[PDB]
């Protein structure tokens, strides 16, 4: 894979989804298809907190460190 | 096919609204247009000397 | 492959093509490909406002996804052959 | 599991929603790989069945794969 | 070593789950099963429209399609 | 199976709904795996909300090809 | 030649990326693949400084390439 997610693991990342969405969370799990498993997740669509969440990789727009 | 359109100035209209006059220098099966000497049709505004235009955006292309 | 074939069979045809973003253009279809693109020769006027800001563009390449229709007449297209083909396929 | 579900709900009255918000209530005739649904005796509604009925279709109605969002049942 | 999403999904079977789609629409209910495309089988789902509006209460088994799903939240 | 089911209403009148509120009525003469439709003896009805009031626009075309991306529902009137 | 090929060639060049939503994304290219998933380093966006970003292929409108794209690559 072009983006290795071992360094991003156990760190607060900021991900974007399609249809006007933003999800910040600590990257706990991942795979080859860029489907993430975020812990301590907070969606900012102003605010919307979640527990343990699973982000999909078929509409993952952007991903950055935080 | 866009093999006749290479090395020639072309008028390219998008899905959203805009229209671009520029020189087409490369194409692929997914319609990603490699373009040089970029300009806008209505505004006559120079964007840049070279760019890539994604095939999802291209609504129309025209030889001129 | 049915539809592609049909398209091919309409080689050299003055046909109007309405696109997604209010663009209606007439032209003589030349080349046809797997994904149903249209290269039209001799671009003529259909409507006054919908027809886009072109003039000297005599040859175009329409992206297959952006077409809404391909406006044929009742004397310009196949039908029960297509039906037969469909039946044959699954 | 999905396949099994599909197999099961053949010949049942089913709620099928598309992307625009049109809920279709009718008897399920068939369905295949890309989620293209084939209903019959369909009665389309906006959002929910408690709201007003727009149009009615006695013949075999076809719902496309990319438009359909879910397939629920009563 | 790394935690798979599929595994997580599996774990969430027979437990309450909230499935957020790409549009401003959500579904809350009990999970039954899944596959590679994430075509969820959701038993007794409650359709919410956000920004909240309760749309419809389902009495059966809902096949939620894998195209529109964005987030999957156990509990 | 659904495709097969649509082989019955070929060469008879049909009712087709597209995205953008475009009602198309004619006779079904073609379809395939992607659901691309060709109607004969057809007539289009375009719902278009403008200036905060309803207004239909009728486009009469004795034949029309339709791409599968636009298609939502097929039925009989 | 191809756009993908060009992109591949230009590894460690500046490029301003535009998305379907609206934002401008300036950055230096690090890696490219077959679907055009763009990874940038020394990243800065407009209506936020970043060390590294990941950008999807289909969501891009266009990429404003620099003037020396033919000289450095070819």
């Amino acid at each position: 894979a072009i983006l290795d997610l071992a360094k991003y693991k156990d760190s607060k990342i900021r991900v974007k989804l399609m249809g006007g969405k933003l999800v910040i969370g600590v990257l706990k799990g991942y795979d080859q298809l860029m489907n993430l498993v975020l812990d301590d997740t907070v969606e900012y669509m102003n605010a919307r907190k979640l527990g343990l969440t699973v982000i999909r990789g078929t509409i993952l727009v952007s991903l950055s460190s935080a | 096919t866009l093999k006749d359109y290479l090395n020639k100035r072309v008028v390219i209209i998008k899905v959203d609204g805009e229209c671009l006059i520029a020189s087409l220098n490369g194409f692929d099966k997914n319609t990603n247009l490699f373009i040089t000497n970029v300009f806008n049709r209505i505004s006559k505004e120079f964007i840049c000397k070279a760019q890539l235009l994604r095939g999802s955006e291209i609504a129309l292309v025209g030889l001129i | 492959m049915l539809f592609f074939s049909f398209f091919k069979t309409l080689v050299d045809q003055e046909v109007v093509v309405e696109l997604k973003n209010d663009i209606e253009i007439k032209g003589t279809l030349q080349s046809v490909d797997q994904f149903l693109n249209l290269k039209l020769d001799n671009i003529s006027c259909t409507d006054e406002k919908k027809y886009p800001h072109l003039g000297s563009v005599r040859n175009i390449f329409i992206r297959g996804s952006t077409v809404r229709y391909v406006y044929l007449n009742k004397n310009m297209v196949d039908t029960n052959l297509l039906q037969d083909a469909t039946r044959r396929e699954v | 599991v999905t396949t099994e579900f599909l197999s099961d709900i053949i010949g049942k009255t089913v709620n099928v929603k598309l992307a625009s918000g049109l809920l279709y209530s009718g008897r399920l005739e068939s369905i295949d790989g890309f989620m293209n649904v084939a209903l019959s005796s369909a009665t389309e509604h906006y959002e929910s069945n408690n709201n007003k009925l727009l149009n009615k279709f006695n013949s075999d109605v076809f719902l496309r794969g990319t438009q359909v969002m879910y397939i629920s049942e009563q | 070593p790394e935690i798979l999403p599929l595994e997580v999904i599996d774990k969430t079977i027979n437990q309450k789950v909230l499935i957020v789609l790409q549009s401003n629409r959500e579904f809350e209910g009990t999970l039954v099963g899944f596959d590679d495309f994430v075509n969820v089988i959701l038993e007794d789902a409650v359709e919410w429209l956000i920004d909240n509006e309760k749309v419809m209460q389902h009495h059966g088994r809902m096949l939620l399609s894998g195209n529109n799903i964005a987030i999957l939240v156990p509990g | 199976t659904p495709l097969d089911l649509l082989k019955l209403n070929l060469d008879e009148r049909v009712y087709i709904k597209l995205r953008g509120a475009r009602t198309l009525v004619g006779t079904l003469q073609a379809f395939d795996s992607h659901c691309n439709i060709v109607l004969s003896d057809a007539v289009e009805t375009i719902y278009q909300l403008n200036n905060e009031e309803l207004s239909e626009s009728e486009r009469r075309c004795e034949m029309v090809f339709i791409r599968g991306d636009t298609v939502t529902l097929i039925s009989t009137p | 030649m191809l756009p993908l090929y060009l992109l591949t060639n230009a590894k460690g060049q500046q490029m301003q990326i535009e998305l379907k939503n609206g934002e401008i994304i300036q950055g230096i290219l690090t890696n490219v693949d077959n679907w055009m998933n763009l990874t940038l380093s020394n990243v800065t966006e407009y209506s936020v400084k970043l060390n590294e970003i990941y950008i999807r292929g289909t969501f891009i409108k266009f990429i404003k390439l620099q003037d020396n794209i033919i000289d450095k690559v070819k």
